[PDB]
This record gives structure tokens, sequence and C-alpha cells, in this order.
């Protein structure tokens, strides 16, 4: 079976974030930013759906 | 067909059948990295060549003394491939494409693209025309491909602890006490006691005297042109695999640039190193 292309995300980059560690306060809520791109040169993919999973 | 074509061979005359016994322009690219953002800047700049020049007198215009080309660029394409896929890339500032141009010239063009171990494949294209006179034009269409080939974050000797501020770049005027949030990722084995402290002492001087004042006044500026109003901090514990904020509060007196800030030093109180990390700090004060 031969399908066709597909591409691939490879996440960019994180705003207030290094090397994907961070601290909370136990209260407080705090937001950024995740960049992403589309590394392929011709597919454009049209789903994303985002599911948070967490240690516990 | 032997068999047939033997047959068709016309026998000899007094034989019997069978018997037993017997280039006006020349251009390159110098693409140059950037880690502070992640991102290679190729280059391309072609400029009109000898060679036009050597013909600029031999044909074209031979009977004036100085004579110039009228080569007009219709599109430069940049662009990148990937197997069978090719995809154009914009550059950064407008380039007006119709883009007439004579002798002696030289035009640059950059083009801003991501950076690890998959080199980029490249397609540079010029079309352009020369155009002699207004009614008669000479275009070309060429093209060729290549590949593009060619701090902030500080770690800790001997330890695997690393060291970042939230906001390595901060401008703000002279006089207003700031804060900078300095991350200690650890992950090496055991808890730490590093203690962050600036010294406001000049350092000792070690050559001629317009590089000995020079190096005197970089540490003299070092040395009191900022203060921590938390000094002697005593980090309280950080322990294996997390991650610390050492909220530093500063002030500054003396405006100026303090790129890759000295003085600045936490020290671990384990082993007694004397690890740097104001070098990940690019204050600014007015």
């Amino acid at each position: 079976k031969i399908l066709p292309e597909q591409p691939q995300l490879e996440l960019l980059s994180t705003s207030k974030m290094t090397r994907n560690s961070w601290m909370m306060l136990d209260g407080t809520k705090t937001d950024f930013h995740i960049t992403v791109r589309n590394k392929s040169l011709s597919c454009a993919i049209n789903h994303i759906k985002i599911i948070p999973m967490n240690n516990i | 067909t032997l068999d047939k074509y033997s047959s068709e061979e016309i026998l000899p005359s007094f034989e019997p059948v069978y018997s037993w016994s017997s280039s006006l322009l020349n251009m390159r690219l110098r693409n140059i990295s950037l880690k502070s953002e992640h991102c290679i800047l190729s280059s391309l700049d072609f400029q009109t060549s000898k060679a036009s020049e050597q013909l600029t007198k031999k044909f074209i215009y031979p009977q004036e003394h100085n004579s110039f080309l009228k080569l007009n660029f219709q599109e430069i394409s940049y662009k990148l491939i990937d197997g069978t896929s090719q995809i154009e890339l914009d550059p950064i500032c407008p380039l007006k494409v119709p883009l007439t141009a004579f002798s002696y010239d030289s035009i640059s063009a950059t083009f801003k693209l991501v950076l690890s171990t998959q080199p980029h494949r490249v397609k540079i294209t010029l079309a352009y025309e020369l155009e002699l006179h207004p009614n008669l034009k000479l275009p070309v269409r060429t093209s060729w491909e290549t590949e593009v080939t060619l701090t902030s974050l500080v770690n800790s000797k001997l330890s695997n602890v690393k060291f970042k501020f939230i906001n390595s770049n901060i401008k703000v005027i002279k006089g207003e006490k700031f804060t900078m949030r300095l991350q200690i990722i650890n992950s090496s084995s055991s808890p730490l006691d590093l203690v962050v402290y600036y010294n406001n002492t000049i350092n000792p001087i070690p050559l001629t005297l317009e590089n000995q004042y020079q190096l005197h006044n970089k540490y003299r500026k070092i040395a009191e042109g900022i203060i921590l109003l938390s000094n002697d901090y005593k980090i309280p514990v950080v322990p294996p695999r997390e991650t610390y904020f050492a909220d530093l509060r500063f002030i500054g007196i003396m405006s100026g640039y303090y790129g890759t800030l000295s003085g600045l030093k936490v020290l671990d109180l384990n082993t007694n190193e004397l690890i740097e990390v104001g070098n990940g700090a690019s204050v600014l004060i007015q």
C-alpha cells in the first residue's frame, strides 16, 4: 500500500518556557504561546485537535 | 530464416550444386546563521560581471567611449525544493520585482528561514532581459539549485544544573528598580544551596595605556553601574529534578548598555564553584 504524502510538526518553540519546565505557585494561573511550523512543502493539514493529559 | 535465405542464394554458373571435396552577471549566496533567534538568513547577491564590461565595447556599443547595459530583471525567484515539491519564499523587505539595472550594478536579496541535521535545498531563478534599443530585447532564464550550508542559555561545570533569565533583554529608565526572574533548572542528583551575589568592586587590572584605561573603565562601569537589592541571597532549596525562580531586584545608577553583565555570579555552596550566570542578561538602562 502506498499512501499520499503526510506532513510533520516540530514544536518550533514555547514562549515562557525553558526546556519545557516552569513552576506555578499553587493557585495562580498563567498562559503562554506555543509556536509550531508545518515542515512539509506541499501538504496542508485541515485538522488539529488538542488533548491535555497529566501525570495523575 | 537460414533455409529460406540459402534457398534464395543464387547458385553459380558452371558449378555443381554440392561438392563433397574442397554569463553577463555573476552571483553567489553568503548565508549566515543566528542561534539568538534560531533562524538562518540566506542572502543572495548578483552583480554585473567583468564579462559584461568586456562585451560593452566589443559588440553592444563599440563606437561609444563609455556604454552601459540595460538588464531588466523580470523575476527573481527563491524557492525551496523537497523532491517534487516546490514552494516560493518571500523576502524580508519588498523588492520591486520588475527591476531595471545598468552596468557595474549589484543587487542583494535576503530571505529568512527557520534553522539541525537536515540541510535545505534552494532553487534560485533569475529571469531577466537585456534591453538593447527600444524595440529588440534578449531574454535570459537562468536558474540553479544548491543547499543552504553555513549563549543566552548557560550551564554549570561538573554538574547538570542550568540557568536562564525569563527576560534576558530588558530596557528601563535609569533609577527605577526592576526585576529579572532567574530560573534555575536542577536535574542532576541532589538539592543545591547556591547563593547569588554581586560584587561592586573594581577588579584589579593585570599593555599600552590605550588598552589599559579601556579595560579599567570596563571594570569600573561593571562594578558601580548596577546594584542588587537582595545581595547575598540564600536560595532556599531546589530539590532534584525541579526548578526555582530566584526573583532578583536591581537598580542602575549609571546609564549604559551592560551587555553580558559581569559581577553577578551565583556560586554553588556544595563544591565551591564560581559559575558565571551573568552572561544571560543584557540590561540597557537609559
